[PDB]
C-alpha cells in the first residue's frame, strides 16, 4: 500500500517501454518516469498480508538516500496485486560486462578507482543502516562508478544461479534447501562479496570459474578462499582480498577501514 | 559402421529404432502433438503426427540469441552415433522461440527414481542386471564417444516394459552446459567426494555415484545421513543445510548396506564403488569382472516379468 505521490521526485505520468530486464526479482523495463529511468516489476506474492516492518518501514526509508555512488531511488508503489519499483536508468555498462570486455587495459590503480567507488557507496548505505545483501558484479554501473539493487530480499528445492554463489559469505554458504530470504546478512556479508568483486576486477573472472554448484559450497563452506598470487599477482592487492574474505565474520574489515587500506597502494 | 558384442535380440531391438528413425526428416514443433506431462528438473509423452508415433520429448527455457543454438544443435547432433542397448537412442534437437526441444527414446518404465517410489525398496537380484545394464553403458560411452556420463541419477537409468534397462541424461553438448550452470541443487547429493574438493572427475565419478545410487535403490532411502538405530530396525520388510550433507560425504565414512539383507557379494559391490578415494576406487573393469557383477549375469531373473507386477502396465 503506497503509492507514486509520497516520493519527492514529482511524478504525473509513468510510461513503460521495451523489456530488457532479465534478472531474478522482476522484470526491469526501459522505462520513463517522465524521464529516463529502470522499472522494475515485482508482482506481488498471494497473501502475506503481515509484511509491515517490510516495506512499511523498509522500502519508505530509501527515500532520504542520496549518493554520488548509490542508484538514485526513484520510488516505488505497492498495489493490491501488483508492486513496482523505479529507479534511474544508469547509461552505462554493467562492471559485470566490461570487466570482461573484449580487451579494456584497466591497469590496477584503474582497478583501485573503481573499488574506491563501490565502497564509497557502501560506506553510504552503511550509515543509513542499510544492508545491500546481493553486491554483484553485474550490479555496478558505469556512467563514473553507480551501486544498485540493494536491499531486495522480500522456488520449491533451491535454485543456484551464477556466480552468485561465490559472493557469499561462509556464514550464509550454509543454506537450506527451502528457505529466499532471512539468512545470516550481516553487513560483514557485504563487506565480503565485495572482496570477490575485488577478485573479479584483478582476475578478469570470478572466483571457482569452473566449480560446480556443490563445490562452491563445500569449499566455500570450509573456507577455501582461491588462489591470490598468480603472475602476474602482486602483494598489497593479494592481502586485502583475505581481509575481506575472513572466515570469520568479525576478522573482516568495516567498509570505512577497508577505503582506507583502499587509498594506500 | 557398428559396433562389438550384441546381443541376437537387442540386435533385433536396436534395428528397428533405426528404420523407424529414418522416417522423420526434420523436426517442425506443429508435427509434434503435446500428451501427457512426464517430469520436471520437463519432459512430455508428445507424439509425431507425420511419423504417427509416440516419442518422448524433453525441453527447458532458454532465451538464448539464434548466434547460439546453432551450436549447442550441432554438438546436440553427436548424440546420433550413440546408439546403443544401455542408452535410450534419441532423434534430434530443435529451438522452439525460446527453448530447447530434445527428443528421444521413450521408456514407459519410467526412470528408476520413479520405480523406487511405486516399490519402496528393490531387489538386489534386479539391482545386479540393473547395475550391469549401467557399467555397459557408462564402458560404451568412455570406449566409443570418450564421453563420460558426468550426471548418474536413479532419475537418469530409465527402463521400459522390455525389461530393458538404458540411462539418459548424460553430459554431450559442452557449450550447452556454460548456461546450463548456475541451476538447482536440492537436497539429495550425488557428487563424488573428490569433485567437492576438486579433483578432476574420472569415469570413476560416476561410479560412486552409481554406487551411491544403488545403496538408495535397496535401503529405500537417500542413505546420508545413515539411518539411526530404531530407524533401520523398522525398515526391512518386502532436513539438513545443503553444505552440512555435502561436508558429510567429504570427511564421513560412506554408507553401507545393511548386512544379513543383503549378500556379502553384492555388499562388496557398492563398497568398491563407494571408495571415497579416486584412483583407490574401482574401475569399470574390476566391477565388470566383480563377483557380483559376475553373479547377476546369469541369475535368471524374470525383470520385465515382476517388473509390471509392481508398477503394472
Ligand atoms: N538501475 C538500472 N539501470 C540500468 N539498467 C538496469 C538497472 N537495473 C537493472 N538493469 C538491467 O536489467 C538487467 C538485469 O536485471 P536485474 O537487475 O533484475 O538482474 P541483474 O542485474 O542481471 O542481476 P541478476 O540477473 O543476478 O538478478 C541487466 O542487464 C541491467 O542492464
Ligand atoms: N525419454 C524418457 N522416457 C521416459 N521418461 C522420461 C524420459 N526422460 C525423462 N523421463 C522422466 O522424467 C523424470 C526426470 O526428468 P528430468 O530429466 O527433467 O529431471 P531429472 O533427470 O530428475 O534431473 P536432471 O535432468 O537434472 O538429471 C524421470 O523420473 C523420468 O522418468
Ligand atoms: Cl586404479
Ligand atoms: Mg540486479
Ligand atoms: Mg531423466
Amino acid at each position: 500500500s503506497i503509492f507514486l505521490q509520497e516520493w519527492d521526485i514529482p511524478f504525473e505520468q509513468l510510461e513503460i517501454g521495451e523489456l530488457i530486464g532479465k534478472g531474478r526479482f522482476g522484470q526491469v523495463y526501459h522505462g520513463r518516469w517522465h524521464g529516463e529511468v529502470a522499472i522494475r516489476l515485482i508482482d506481488i506474492e498471494r497473501d502475506n498480508e503481515d509484511q509491515l516492518k517490510a516495506f512499511k518501514r523498509e522500502v519508505m526509508a530509501y527515500r532520504q538516500t542520496r549518493h554520488e555512488n548509490v542508484v538514485l531511488f526513484m520510488g516505488a508503489c505497492m498495489s493490491p496485486p501488483h508492486l513496482a519499483i523505479i529507479t534511474s536508468l544508469c547509461k552505462g555498462r554493467t562492471l559485470y560486462s566490461v570487466v570482461r570486455d573484449a580487451k579494456i587495459v584497466l591497469d590496477v590503480n584503474k582497478t583501485r578507482q573503481i573499488a574506491q567507488e563501490i565502497v564509497k557507496g557502501m560506506g553510504y548505505l552503511h550509515a543509513k543502516g542499510i544492508l545491500h545483501k546481493d553486491l554483484k558484479s553485474k550490479n555496478v554501473f558505469y556512467d563514473k562508478v553507480v551501486i544498485t539493487d540493494f536491499g531486495l530480499f522480500s522456488e520449491d528445492k533451491l535454485r543456484i544461479q551464477n556466480g552468485w554463489l561465490c559472493h557469499l559469505a561462509p556464514e550464509i554458504i550454509r543454506q537450506l534447501s527451502p528457505d529466499e530470504d532471512k539468512l545470516p546478512f550481516s553487513k560483514h556479508s557485504d563487506v565480503f562479496a565485495l572482496g570477490t568483486i575485488w577478485y573479479e576486477l584483478h582476475a578478469r573472472e570470478w572466483p571457482f570459474k569452473t566449480q560446480p554448484a556443490e563445490a562452491i559450497i563445500w569449499q566455500m563452506g570450509t573456507g577455501m578462499k582461491p588462489n591470490l598470487s598468480q603472475i602476474g599477482m602482486g602483494k598489497e592487492i593479494s592481502d586485502i582480498l583475505l581481509f575481506c574474505w575472513a572466515f570469520e565474520q568479525e576478522e573482516r574489515p568495516t567498509f570505512t577501514k577497508l577505503m582506507d587500506m583502499l587509498e594506500k597502494l | 559402421l557398428l559396433e562389438l558384442e550384441l546381443d541376437e535380440q537387442q540386435r533385433k531391438r536396436l534395428e528397428a529404432f533405426l528404420t523407424q528413425k529414418q522416417k522423420v526428416g526434420e523436426l517442425k514443433d506443429d508435427d509434434f502433438e503435446k500428451i501427457s506431462e512426464l517430469g520436471a528438473g520437463v519432459v512430455f509423452k508428445v507424439s509425431h503426427k507425420p511419423s504417427g508415433l509416440v516419442m518422448a520429448r524433453k525441453l527447458i527455457h532458454l532465451e538464448i540469441k539464434p548466434a547460439i543454438r546453432n551450436q549447442i544443435i550441432r554438438e546436440l547432433q553427436v548424440l546420433h552415433e550413440c546408439n546403443s542397448p544401455y542408452i535410450v537412442g534419441f532423434y534430434g534437437a530443435f529451438y522452439s522461440d525460446g527453448e530447447i526441444s530434445i527428443c528421444m527414446e521413450h521408456m514407459d518404465g519410467g526412470s528408476l527414481d520413479q520405480v523406487l517410489k511405486k516399490a519402496g525398496r528393490i531387489p538386489e537380484q534386479i539391482l545386479g542386471k540393473v547395475s550391469i545394464a549401467v557399467i555397459k553403458g557408462l564402458t560404451y560411452l568412455r570406449e566409443k564417444h570418450k564421453i563420460m556420463h558426468r550426471d548418474v541419477k536413479p532419475s537418469n537409468i530409465l527402463v521400459n516394459s522390455r525389461g530393458e534397462i538404458k540411462l539418459c541424461d548424460f553430459g554431450v553438448s559442452g557449450q550447452l552446459i556454460d548456461s546450463m550452470a548456475n541451476s538447482f541443487v536440492g537436497t539429495r547429493s550425488y557428487m563424488s567426494p573428490e569433485r567437492l574438493q576438486g579433483t578432476h572427475y574420472s569415469v570413476q565419478s560416476d561410479i560412486w555415484s552409481m554406487g551411491l545410487s544403488l545403496v538408495e535403490m535397496a535401503v529405500g532411502r537417500y542413505p546420508i545421513p545413515p539411518p539411526d538405530a530404531k530407524e533401520l530396525e523398522l525398515m526391512f520388510g518386502c532436513p539438513m543445510a545443503i553444505f552440512e550433507l555435502l561436508d558429510y560425504i567429504v570427511n564421513e565414512p560412506p554408507p553401507k548396506l545393511p548386512s544379513a539383507v543383503f549378500s556379502l557379494e553384492f555388499q562388496d559391490f557398492v563398497n568398491k564403488c563407494l571408495i571415497k578415494n579416486p584412483a583407490e576406487r574401482a574401475d569399470l573393469k574390476q566391477l565388470m569382472v566383480h563377483a557380483f557383477i559376475k553373479r547377476s549375469d546369469a541369475e535368471e531373473v524374470d525383470f520385465a516379468g515382476w517388473l509390471c507386477s509392481t508398477i503394472g502396465l
